[PDB]
RNA sequence: UACGGUGCUGAAGCAACAAAUGCCCUGCUUCCAGGAAAAGCCUCUAAGCAUCAGGUAACAUCAAAUCGUACCCCAAACCG
RNA sequence: GCUCGCCGGAAGACCAAGGGUUCCUGUCCAACGUUAAUCGGGGCAGGGUGAGUCGACCCCUAAGGCGAGGCCGAAAGGCGUAGUCGAUGGGAAACAGGUUAAUAUUCCUGUACUUGGUGUUACUGCGAAGGGGGGACGGAGAAGGCUAUGUUGGCCGGGCG
RNA sequence: AGGACCGAACCGACUAAUGUUGAAAAAUUAGCGGAUGACUUGUGGCUGGGGGUGAAAGGCCAAUCAAACCGGGAGAUAGCU
RNA sequence: UAAGGUGAUAUGAACCGUUAUAACCGGCGAUUUCCGAAUGGGGAAACCCAGUGUGUUUCGACACACUAUCAUUAACUGAAUCCAUAGGUUAAUGAGGCGAACCGGGGGAACUGAAACAUCUAAGUACCCCGAGGAAAAGAAAUCAACCGAGAUUCCCCCAGUAGCGGCGAGCGAACGGGGAGCAGCCCAGAGCCUGAAUCAGUGUGUGUGUUAGUGGAAGCGUCUGGAAAGGCGCGCGAUACAGGGUGACAGCCCCGUACACAAAAAUGCACAUGCUGUGAGCUCGAUGAGUAGGGCGGGACACGUGGUAUCCUGUCUGAAUAUGGGGGGACCAUCCUCCAAGGCUAAAUACUCCUGACUGACCGAUAGUGAACCAGUACCGUGAGGGAAAGGCGAAAAGAAC
């Protein structure tokens, strides 16, 4: 699924239009890719898929935000 | 089973009757199935009378 | 002569047969289908 | 409740006999009841008696409707009526028709 | 314990028919019902102790089949186990 | 003996040659396009354990459970 | 029953499947049978089907499926490891005399025989899921051997016009 | 030896006849085309609808196809009969 | 409840019960096969087979339980790896599957109308995937409103077919505010002072008010007609009661009933005391909501077609303030006014049904009513999803034609 593992943000629908009258469904997908991060506490790296502006959170964060993001739906690291 | 008939007449046959319990119903059975004298109750003696006490015991749990 | 059909007992069990139904999402939609209608046969694979 | 039984004399209100009385030989289920030769009706059929038998068939009486029996009064030669339950004793017919009550 | 006399759960009934009434007539063989299990594993070792009488031989077989009552629907016999059990004297080895 | 079946008795029972599609045989031979694997079995060791279990020799010994079995059959018992 | 005639690699015959009492006995003729019908591959009630060895199960496996953990896919669904199933393939023991209306490599009667367990004495390292060996598997071609079989002879039983 | 010729099994249809309310929504006869091969066949598996499979015909996909079969939308829609 | 009873087709036969376990009914229990989500492991559903542990030898493993997977609460073991941890083992609990309709999230038409047809409409409907509750949703003002005021949410009636929007066409169509049904509020952003304090549950009990195997309940006869009456005739009778079930002709008085009368072993709806134990008060000072708002690019949801498009939501870039600070007030600026987002929970007016119960039936009477009155989603048909019948009524009594 290309939905945020550390936000559970999703995709959403949305259109295409034009000057002219055809219109079409597009659905907007979000822009989640892997980065690995060091567990200080457990003395090991670990990779995760995140989205830009999403590691500039994080890293204001600590891990132990995702780390009960990812516990909170019984998700292993 | 209330006291005056708790474990009167089936504990102490428990064990001793228990080479007994099974053929003395066989015999019977086999007797009840011939149709001698068009007798049909002995449908009602060898069933509805010889599981109405050992039942009642069951109190032990397991084995 | 003949038309379009097996005496094979095996085809028709393997795969609309109960367990091979109850192995598939629509097949379990059917045992409901025929609980629904009312019929006295689950399965018509024997 | 049961209001008729077995030891009480029974009129036939019905147009059956128009006359005869009797008493219930057998009680049933579903509201019938057998009453001593009220319909004792031959059949048609042979008798077999094999050389075992001296011999015939024999007649028996037949189910009608408990609605249909009622109490003899043995007074005015006419039917009578029940009723239930008294200050005294245990769950007694009342007899409507007599002053005294068991 | 090696057997219990729990075990003496065998047989059914007897059975009567023309084929015990005369080709097992010259035999002391006996016609025999059992249950489904057909008690394979404890008949031989039980009906030795429990009939008056000693075991030769012991075999049963299904009575299958016969579907039809009515003109109308249906009504199954279901099915049935059938022993033959033969009675000793002496040895034969 | 109700012969209502159910036994008793009993002859010859061998040579000649030829002969399969079956048996030797998935043989052998031959060419090519080069042609299932595993387990039983034989055997080597790992494990584990000990006057146990196993093995070698002699001898006793408990079980063979689980399913099917009638009748049809190139056929008015299958299929149409 | 006798005779005549037809087929004879089939119009003979052995057997699984799959169907479903059709096999046995009786009475029911109402229905059935591309005709009577007294008959039954008809209706109906009852009878008959026995396994250490058969073919199957266990063991092993192809193509392929199933598939914890793991993974892709809004989702339905799919992939796939550890494992696990599986035949059209590979693996332990069976043959046939007796016969009843109908049963039988199953009972009866003989003979053959394999796998798993229990245990003693004497002496004593046995043993896998692993390793090796084997299992083991292209399609034709060409001699030889052999046997139920073929066809006479002899023998016993009968025939001699 | 044989993508040779004969030919039964098997496979397949050039002609003439029969059959299409026929025994039968593909079967029959008489002469046959092939017949160790790009063969054919017993058995199972894998592939599915705007997709499969096809020495590839709008052929085949269970009598069905310029989108099959079943159900739902559905009492489709019809300036017309 | 009941002298009856061993169910129907059912005859026949053997037995039972009436004080001492009758059958039957209602409540409270006992045991609870195999397959099935099916789950120790397998398979061609009702079959075949493991591991582990406790008891035991009568010394062939007999007897009896537990044991998918993930998550949670937590141990045992543990590789690379030192301690650790992946992996592995186990226990305890939860999830799974099935179910009528409504509901929340994901996916989502065509025909139809626009008298064509492509935006619009049909319609977020039909249908498919998933989840969940008694409802879901919504919620205790980053609400509006308009300088005057109201004061959580939702559903019904209005507002209004107006103001709006719209191939300006078909259509779509409010808000503000008014009339009702219905009105509970709380928790985190920590933790000191104070305490177990409305309220809920688990387990145990009692009372009240309903539901219930149940129990009593009036009178019509005589006679004629007829095979048979309740008709007719004669003389009546009960009237709290003439509702109608019917029964063997037109029954208030034959029975079953009606009007009315009666009662609670125990179970159970509801409301409430209360025992234990868990849960929840009172009070105060701090903390104090950020990739969040705002602004662009692309769009959604708004009646509203993107227009001047605010609001609410946001895939994506940019991006703060942090309370003389932030939001909205229909682009936007200025002032003024009023709320304070970026954490969560919840009473019932409403939606809804397979089912359970009552209440009403100027609905039907066998080519009527559902496919259905005749052991009919049964026969019957199809490879299967699926499609699916034909067929009523002798009597009071089988007395169903003996001889």
């Amino acid at each position: 699924s290309r939905v945020c593992q550390v936000t559970g943000k999703r995709p959403v629908t949305g259109n295409n239009r034009s000057h002219a009258l055809n219109a079409t469904k597009r659905r907007f997908l979000p822009n989640l890719h892997s980065h690995r991060f060091w567990v200080e506490s457990e003395k090991r790296f670990v990779t995760l898929r995140v989205s830009a502006k999403g590691m500039r959170v994080i890293d204001k964060k600590g891990i132990d935000t995702v780390l009960a993001e990812l516990r909170a739906r019984g998700e292993k690291y | 089973m209330k006291a005056k008939e708790l474990r009167e007449k089936s504990v102490e046959e428990l064990n001793t009757e228990l080479l007994n319990l099974l053929r003395e119903q066989f015999n019977l059975r086999m007797q009840a199935a011939s149709g001698q004298l068009q007798q049909s109750h002995l449908l009602k003696q060898v069933r509805r009378d010889v599981a109405r006490v050992k039942t009642l015991l069951n109190e032990k749990a397991g084995a | 002569m003949k038309r379009t059909f097996q005496p094979s007992v095996l085809k028709r069990n393997r795969s609309h047969g109960f367990r091979a139904r109850m192995a598939t999402k629509n097949g379990r939609q059917v045992l409901a289908r025929r609980r629904a209608k009312g019929r006295a046969r689950l399965t018509v694979s024997k | 409740a049961a209001k008729i039984r077995r030891d009480d004399e029974v009129i036939v209100l019905t147009g059956k006999d128009k006359g005869k009385r009797g008493k219930v030989k057998n009680v049933l289920s579903s509201g019938k009841v057998i009453v001593e030769g009220i319909n004792l009706v031959k059949k048609h059929q042979k008798p077999v008696p094999a050389l075992n038998q001296p011999g015939g068939i024999v007649e028996k009486e037949a189910a009608i409707q408990v609605s249909n029996v009622a109490i003899f009064n043995a007074a005015t030669g006419k039917a009578d009526r029940v009723g239930f339950r008294f200050e005294d004793g245990k769950k007694v017919r009342f007899f409507k028709s007599n002053s005294e009550t068991i | 314990m090696i057997r219990e006399e729990r075990l003496l759960k065998v047989l059914r009934a007897p059975h009567v028919s023309e084929k015990a009434s005369t080709a097992m007539e010259k035999s002391n063989t006996i016609v025999l019902k059992v249950a489904k299990d057909a008690t394979k594993a404890e008949i031989k070792a039980a009906v030795q102790k429990l009939f008056e009488v000693e075991v030769e031989v012991v075999n049963t077989l299904v009575v299958k089949g016969k579907v039809k009552r009515h003109g109308q629907r249906i009504g199954r016999r279901s099915d049935w186990k059938k022993a033959y059990v033969t009675l000793k004297e002496g040895q034969n080895l």
